[PDB]
């Protein structure tokens, strides 16, 4: 189970990285660039940054004990975006579309 | 705003 579910988790992240979703997924591919103009306060507000490449790397290094831990990191990524940005920000609408994908796949995972 | 280009 633990084993089968984490393989499903890898599949979910793979879909999140797919061309199908790239139009709204791309801001989450790599760590937020805290050096860029506009993001000088990012680390004041976000104590635990997370992004898809870091999650992919965590899966591959077997750093998740179960699907729950994988799921917590994906949701951390989304919550960081909701926390940092104004709710009318374009990146927030992108996060929701990507989260729709994750939540639906994560929920439909066999048990 | 910039991060979403």
């Amino acid at each position: 189970a633990g084993s089968e579910q984490l393989k499903c988790c890898s599949g979910i992240l793979k879909e999140m990285f797919a061309k199908k979703h790239a139009a709204y997924a791309w801001p989450f591919y790599k760590p937020v660039d805290v050096e860029a103009l506009g993001l000088h306060d990012y680390c004041d507000i976000i104590k635990h940054p997370m992004d898809m490449s870091t999650i992919k790397s965590k899966l591959e290094a077997r750093e998740y004990r179960d699907a729950q831990e994988f799921g917590a990191d994906v949701r951390l990524m989304f919550s960081n975006c909701y926390k940092y940005n104004p709710p009318d920000h374009e990146v927030v609408a992108m996060a929701r579309k990507l989260q729709d994908v994750f939540e639906m796949r994560f929920a439909k995972m066999p048990d | 705003t910039f991060k979403s280009i």
